[PDB]
C-alpha cells in the first residue's frame, strides 16, 4: 500500500491480493517471523 | 417516506425474487450446486441421486 | 467370480462398458451358481472370450 | 507486549472470484476489526 | 487369500475448486467465438451462453 | 502424499487396463475423469491387505 503515516497503522480500508497458494502439505502449529539486522 | 405502502410491495416482491434466486446456489445434500458440475462429472447411475 | 457381480443395474465395469451392460431400469433377476463341474475344463477353457 | 488497535486492516479476498457493486458475507479467518 | 494379499493403493485427492485449474486432461482447444450462443468450457464451467 | 503440478492428466489408460482390482470412484467417475480440469492432484500411496 502506498501509506504515508506518522506513527501506528493507519485508518481506512486496504484489500489484499492473493499473491501465491503454496503447496506445503505439512501441518502448521507454531511460527516466527524474520527481520533486518 | 409518504409512499411507504407503494414502495413495501415493490419491496416485498424484490426480495421475494432475490431468495429463489439465491436458492439456486444451495446444495440440498448433493455433490454440488451446480447441474453442469454434476452432469460433467458422474456417470448417469450416480448423477441421478 | 467377481465379474458376476460386476453386472448389476448402473453399475461401472469392463463387463458393463463393453461386454454385458444391464439398463438402469433392470425389472429382472441375475440368477448365477457356480459352474465348475459344467464348462470348466482342465488347464484352462479357452472358449470365454 | 506492546498492543494496538488494527481498525480496518487485514482484509483479503477468501475467494479469487470477480465481482462488482455486491454485498456479500464471507465466512474466513479473518483480522477482527479494531482487534 | 485374496482377503490377505499385497494390495497396492494410490487415493487421489481431487478439488472442484475455483481456483485457477492446474492439472487437466488431454482435449484438444477450439478458437474463441463471440457474440453468438455456444457451449463454454473453458475449464471446468461447461455450459451455455 | 505427492501432489501434482501443472500437467496434462490422461486418466485415460487407468480404469481402460486389466491391472486394477477396484477402481471405485466417488464425487467423479472414470470415463469422465479426462473431460475434467482440477486445480491439483494429491497422489497419496498407502498398502492394505
Ligand atoms: C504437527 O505434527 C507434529 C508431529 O507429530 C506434532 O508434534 C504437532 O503437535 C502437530 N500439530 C498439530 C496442530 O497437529
Amino acid at each position: 500500500t502506498p501509506i504515508n503515516l506518522v506513527r501506528d497503522l493507519p485508518q481506512g480500508f486496504s484489500a489484499l491480493e492473493p499473491l501465491v497458494d503454496l503447496p506445503i502439505g505439512i501441518n502448521i502449529t507454531r511460527f516466527q517471523t524474520l527481520l533486518a539486522l | 417516506s409518504a409512499l411507504g405502502k407503494l414502495q413495501d410491495v415493490v419491496n416485498q416482491n424484490a426480495q421475494a425474487l432475490n431468495t429463489l434466486v439465491k436458492q439456486l446456489s444451495s446444495n440440498f445434500g448433493a455433490i454440488s450446486s451446480v447441474l453442469n458440475d454434476i452432469l460433467s462429472r458422474l456417470d448417469p447411475p450416480e448423477a441421478e441421486v | 467370480g467377481d465379474e458376476v457381480r460386476q453386472i448389476a443395474p448402473g453399475q461401472t465395469g469392463k463387463i458393463a462398458d463393453y461386454n454385458y451392460k444391464l439398463p438402469d431400469d433392470f425389472t429382472g433377476c441375475v440368477i448365477a451358481w457356480n459352474s465348475n463341474n459344467l464348462d470348466s475344463k482342465v488347464g484352462g477353457n479357452y472358449n470365454y472370450l | 507486549p506492546a498492543y494496538t488497535n488494527s481498525f480496518t486492516r487485514g482484509v483479503y479476498y477468501p475467494d479469487k472470484v470477480f465481482r462488482s457493486s455486491v454485498l456479500h458475507s464471507t465466512q474466513d479467518l479473518f483480522l477482527p476489526f479494531f482487534s | 487369500g485374496v482377503g490377505y494379499q499385497p494390495y497396492r493403493v494410490v487415493v487421489l485427492s481431487f478439488e472442484l475448486l475455483h481456483a485457477p485449474a492446474t492439472v487437466c486432461g488431454p482435449k484438444k482447444s477450439t478458437n474463441l467465438v463471440k457474440n453468438k450462443c455456444v457451449n463454454f468450457n473453458f475449464n471446468g464451467l461447461t455450459g451455455t451462453g | 502424499r505427492k501432489r501434482i503440478s501443472n500437467c496434462v492428466a490422461d486418466y485415460s489408460v487407468l480404469y481402460n487396463s486389466a491391472s486394477f482390482s477396484t477402481f471405485k470412484c466417488y464425487g467423479v467417475s472414470p470415463t469422465k475423469l479426462n473431460d475434467l480440469c482440477f486445480t491439483n492432484v494429491y497422489a497419496d500411496s498407502f498398502v492394505i491387505r
